[PDB]
């Protein structure tokens, strides 16, 4: 779900 | 032609590796802490990390490993940057100075291959035969160790597993050899090649291809006296060595991932493994003795230690000692103890340090209303989440206001010779004396005995033997505890003043012009002993017995008037030793002798404001370091002040200074106030540990800040803070929280401890209707936070599975109100995307929260600023503008739907807006015609965004998903419609950092135009500024001619780093220059620093000029 990838990427790696 | 600046305001404080080793001696245990394009190298002590040496390189350390091959005496260090460069490097220590030098370096990418699945992974061989690299799938690069090869050449071997997780190479193995984890269709599994480098092939491993779980993530290679190798994965542990194979799986582990390990123990007996959570581990491997034969191994168990910050890096030290390198959280020194304590912990944190953690959002806020700027970030995440307060500078706490225009001087003062606490602030004035007793907080002036009201005192310390002096314009008087009068009394065998006054607890070192006395406060009579005659009028004097001396003071020091010079000396001789000689036509104000730790320091101010500074000897004393700043434009007065264990040294200017401590160096921070004229410690029984501070007019007394450059105030929020916003109407902040939790098995979520969200002053949830239709779960919030307190006031939770991911404070429409809307997101695993929203209106009152208004919609609202006095959102991919009711509800007016997704927005006061996901930046206006939107501009570039700013009118910030910046702008060209309906990349260059939050604001005041504060995932605070073609030009020059003086350290190329770069291009940097290179310059030698020019006009210390002017934006 894209805006949990989103979330996740700005905690990055 | 644009032309930015940017530099860091702060470093990155997050830790991406750690390491151990013996680096720095063959006897020396040393962490290397890996920041991002910081590397930090220590000395473990008893006390723990002894700071030794900080460097910086020109990339981003992917991979760092310290290796000791055969003849050389100590551990040389293996570092691979993202763009592919490796290094290897040695600690040099010319006995004084350091050094961190390049044995051998070359860069490693491949024009083929796509980086791999787990990234960048860097190993090496036991035998240190060789390096080992997987830097693409496919492909298996290898760096052979030889004395040669200081281009580190390197040959490929073709890989026929394309899918590998970890790697390592195995111990005890003849050949050198790897084990590897790797996933196919059907499962993932463990694999073994020796490497022959001799043939540039692989060959077949010791042991078969057995398997491994379906979430196998590590591979641990335990150490020669057991060999073989450990694989860590989800809810289970196994080993593998030939035919032998062990496997755990204790409940325990399965609540959480092990994301990193690290062997505490040389044979292997014992590992430390780290959790998603925080839980520590301690991973036990039960050896077995049997005669005639080596061991072997019974079993492995694990055993919960406790809990530490989310660790992303783990390293054992002494003895119990756990350094816990963090990248979500604030990094820490931690012990292990045989012992647990009371719920039960084996694990106790002894020190932490300071991560600005993943900014994730942040904004600008002079909360004490002056004209600075503090920031506040969102940080951390889960447990780890915090606010941080950020204050620039050293601030003091103001106690009284007495209005006296002429304050010269002053001088501390205990009326009761037992009490270390002072009652009198006798205080030199315009040609005169005032005294200063206080009935504890209260101020009166009255006489004291012995000392002159109509004369100028120029001193006032504590004189030892029951007595209290007052150097005056004349000469030095006497005044006792016991008599307490006219005790005795000095004067100058010829009726002429004192120029220059002195005095500790015991000496008395005054001056007449060229003139030399001395004098003591002997039991109740001052004595006279030698005479010295100077080239010149002394200008300055200082004396105090340092270390090794009760009372009585070794050598000396002094500054003349025609020959501005500063000058090494002796006691009742006056034996001149070495001197300097400084420049210009303006003399010293000021000289001082000090101490802090392990080096006795003479420091010299001038009447310009700038200062010299340099390290004298006890024992000898002579020459050091020479150097120049600018401090005030004033003459600077230096003092020493009573603080922490390490008492340091206060400048008085135009600008007040601290000087403190770094390393065993000395801090150069700004003091937050107007103006300080004189200064001195004190301690009253009604002012304790205070400091006394006069300015043109006004006696202050206060504590003290921290000391560096940046204070930082965490409010710990224990879940993780998304968005910020402050609501100064409100008095307070708005914060969009998360908060995980798990299912129950009434099926419903409990959580796993308490947040900010839980522990809320009060609260409330939504009850909205507009929809209807172990695992772990997000809850969302708002949470109100006091603006001085940082208290939670209320809390108001969102929907089941509402994500809130927009928030602004604004007024709307006609409506007189501030509201806090908030964009939402109904967000769902399975979907690729969410379909449905809601924009919601709320008021917070007296102590209040009410859900003013809600908006539904069908997309994930990404942003959404205020646009003029209407709301522009932002909806998965549509963007639009509502207008706000009287009847006081969110009707739509217009949207643009030209969006891949629309991420981010910002407005250019007038009717112009800007941004994207995969598309780079577009730029639209609000056409006040029939009210809608003309998608003015685009960028046609493959930039996958990730932050949005407008510098101005017609200039477009821009940062994304590959650590680059860039500029757009609108291209003035003729067949304005095609030429026009694109904007050009003006601006290029590789931060090297992600960047979540670009805001208008600075950290400083009250040559560059705007600044543009930058928050990134790193915990790097950076500043963007714009410039003139002739600056930028001048800076450009410098950059290039810098380039060549300055060592990089790997043997980096500048520009090869800050080189605009993506896995599909990489141009050089345009319109953009790093003051933190240009700032290099004044860490620079004056030779190296004359190189750098050779060429309106052109000049050798006019640059170191220029250079300091910038230094101070931030």
């Amino acid at each position: 779900n894209i805006t949990r990838d989103l979330i996740r990427r700005q905690i990055k790696e | 032609m644009s032309y930015n600046y940017v530099v860091t305001a702060q470093k990155p404080t997050a830790v991406n590796g750690c390491v151990t080793g013996h680096f720095t001696s063959a006897e020396d245990l040393n962490l290397l802490i890996a920041k991002n394009t910081r590397l930090e190298i220590y000395v473990v002590t008893a006390e723990g990390l002894r700071p030794v040496k900080e460097v910086g390189m020109y990339g981003k350390i992917a991979v760092m490993e310290l290796f000791r091959p055969k003849g050389e005496s100590k551990d040389l260090l293996f570092i691979l940057t993202a763009k592919y460069n490796a290094c290897i490097l040695e600690y040099k220590q010319s006995g004084e100075s350091i050094d961190i030098i390049t044995r051998a370096h070359g860069n490693v990418q491949d024009r083929i291959g796509r980086p791999s699945e787990t990234g960048i992974i860097g190993i090496i061989d036991p035998e240190c035969r060789m390096i080992g690299l997987r830097l693409y799938d496919g492909l298996f690069k290898v760096i052979p160790l030889d004395r040669d090869n200081k281009e580190l050449k390197a040959f490929n071997i073709r890989l026929e597993e394309l899918h590998v997780i970890d790697v390592k190479f195995l111990y005890g193995c003849q050949a050198p050899t790897i084990c590897f984890v790797y996933q196919d269709p059907q499962g993932r599994h463990v694999k073994t090649y020796e490497v022959s480098l001799r043939e540039k092939e692989f060959n077949k491993g010791p042991w078969k291809q057995e398997n491994v779980e379906a979430e196998a993530s590590m591979v641990i290679a335990v150490p020669e006296p057991f060999g073989g190798a450990i694989i860590i994965g989800q809810e289970s542990i196994t080993y593998h060595n030939g035919d032998k194979y062990l496997a755990i799986a204790p409940p325990i582990i399965k609540q959480s991932t092990i994301v990193c390990h690290n062997r505490v123990d040389p044979n292997g007996s014992r590992y430390l493994l780290g959790d998603m959570e925080g839980r520590l581990f301690m991973l036990l491997l039960e050896k077995e003795e049997q005669m005639d034969g080596t061991v072997t191994l019974k079993d492995l168990r694990v055993e919960l230690l406790g809990e530490t910050s989310i660790a992303e890096c783990l390293t054992y030290l002494d003895n119990g000692v756990v350094f816990v390198g963090s990248r979500l959280g604030d990094s820490q020194l931690v012990k292990l103890n045989v012992d647990s304590n009371e719920q039960g912990s084996y694990v106790v944190a002894m020190e932490t340090f300071t991560n600005l953690g993943p900014i994730v959002d942040m904004c600008v806020v002079d909360l004490e209303r002056q004209g600075q700027g503090q920031l506040v970030t969102c940080s951390g995440a889960f447990k780890e989440g915090s606010l941080r307060i950020i204050r620039n500078g050293i601030g003091i706490h103001e106690h009284a206001s007495i209005d006296l225009p002429g304050i010269k001087g002053l001088w501390p003062l205990r009326s009761d010779p037992n009490r270390e606490t002072y009652d009198t602030l006798v205080l030199s004035f315009v040609g005169q004396t005032r005294v200063l007793m206080l009935n504890g907080e209260e101020v009166e002036e009255t006489e004291l005995m012995g000392f002159v009201d109509d004369q100028q005192t120029f001193f006032c310390g504590n004189v030892a033997h029951q007595q209290l002096i007052q150097i005056t314009s004349a000469s030095v008087r006497l005044v006792s505890q016991e008599p307490k009068a006219l005790v005795s009394e000095w004067k100058e065998p010829q009726a002429k003043n004192i120029s220059v006054a002195s005095c500790n607890s015991s000496q008395v070192v005054v001056a007449v012009g060229r003139a030399l006395y001395y004098l003591q406060i002997h039991p109740q009579e001052l004595r006279q002993i030698s005479h010295t005659e100077m080239e010149h009028e002394v200008a300055c004097l200082d004396i105090t017995p340092l270390g090794d001396s009760n009372g009585l003071s070794p050598l000396c020091a002094i500054g003349l008037w025609t020959d501005i010079s500063a000058r090494i000396l002796k006691l009742p001789s006056f034996e001149l030793l070495h001197k300097e000689m400084l420049g210009g036509e303006i003399i010293p104000r000021s000289i001082l002798m000090t101490t802090f730790e392990s080096s006795h320091y003479l420091l010299c101010a001038l009447g310009d404001g700038a200062l010299f500074y340099f390290g004298l000897n006890i024992e000898t004393g002579l020459l050091s370091d020479r150097k120049k700043v600018t401090l005030g434009t004033q003459p600077t007065v230096l003092r020493t002040f009573r603080s922490l264990s390490t008492t340091n040294v206060f400048a008085c200017s135009d600008r007040p200074t601290v000087i403190y401590s770094s390393n065993h160096k000395l801090v150069f921070s700004n003091v937050n106030l107007k103006e300080v004229n004189y200064m001195c410690p004190l301690n009253s029984d009604g002012y304790p540990d205070s400091l006394a501070l006069a300015n043109n007019s006004t006696l202050t007394i206060g504590t003290i800040d921290e000391i560096q450059k940046l204070h930082i105030r965490t409010v710990p929020l224990y879940e993780s803070p998304r968005k910020i916003c402050y609501q100064e109407v409100s008095q307070c902040f708005g914060v969009l929280s998360s908060r995980i939790e798990v299912q129950d098995t009434s099926g419903g979520t409990t959580a796993l401890r308490p947040s900010a969200s839980t522990q809320a002053l009060s609260s409330s949830v939504s009850s909205s209707k507009l929809f209807s239709s172990g695992e772990e779960v997000e809850v969302h919030n708002l949470l109100i936070i006091d603006q001085h307190t940082f208290e939670v006031l209320h809390a108001h939770q969102f929907l089941q599975n509402e994500y809130a991911l927009s928030l602004v404070s604004c007024k709307l429409g006609k409506d007189p109100n501030t509201y806090f809307i908030v964009g939402t997101a109904m967000v769902y695993p399975e979907e690729a995307e969410p379909k449905q929203g809601r924009i919601v209106v709320f008021q917070y009152s007296d102590g209040k929260l009410q859900t003013v208004a809600e908006k539904e919609v069908k997309g994930a609202v990404y942003s959404m600023v205020e646009f003029n006095g209407k709301l522009l959102a932002s909806i998965n991919s549509t963007v639009r503008l509502y207008e706000w009711t009287t009847e006081k509800d969110v009707r739509t007016e217009c949207n643009h739907y030209n969006n891949i997704m629309a991420l981010y927005l910002k407005t250019k006061g007038d009717f112009i807006l800007v941004g994207d996901l995969m598309r780079s930046v577009l730029l639209l206006a609000y056409k006040p015609m029939e009210g809608n939107f003309e998608e003015i501009a685009r960028d046609f570039n493959p930039n996958w965004m990730s932050a949005v700013e407008i510098l101005d009118d017609d200039n477009f910030l821009g940062a994304e998903n590959a650590f680059n910046l860039f500029v757009c702008q609108k291209d003035s060209a003729a067949t304005t419609d095609e030429e026009r309906q694109h904007l050009q990349e003006v601006g290029l260059f590789h931060l090297g950092e992600f960047v979540n939050v670009f805001c208008h604001g600075s950290l400083v005041m009250q040559p560059t135009q705007g600044s543009v504060l930058f928050g990134t995932v790193n915990g790097m605070i950076g500043l963007v500024t714009s410039l003139s073609e002739s600056w930028y030009n001048l800076l450009l020059d410098m950059q290039n001619r810098l380039n060549k003086v300055i060592k990089s350290v790997g043997k980096i190329e500048h520009s090869f780093w800050r080189s605009f770069h993506t896995e599909r291009k990489t141009e050089p940097a345009t319109g953009f220059i790093d003051g933190d290179l240009i700032e290099s310059f004044l860490d620079i030698s004056r030779p190296k620093m004359q190189e750098v020019v050779a060429n309106r006009e052109a000049t050798a210390d006019d640059l170191i000029k220029v250079v300091e002017e910038l230094t101070r934006i931030h």
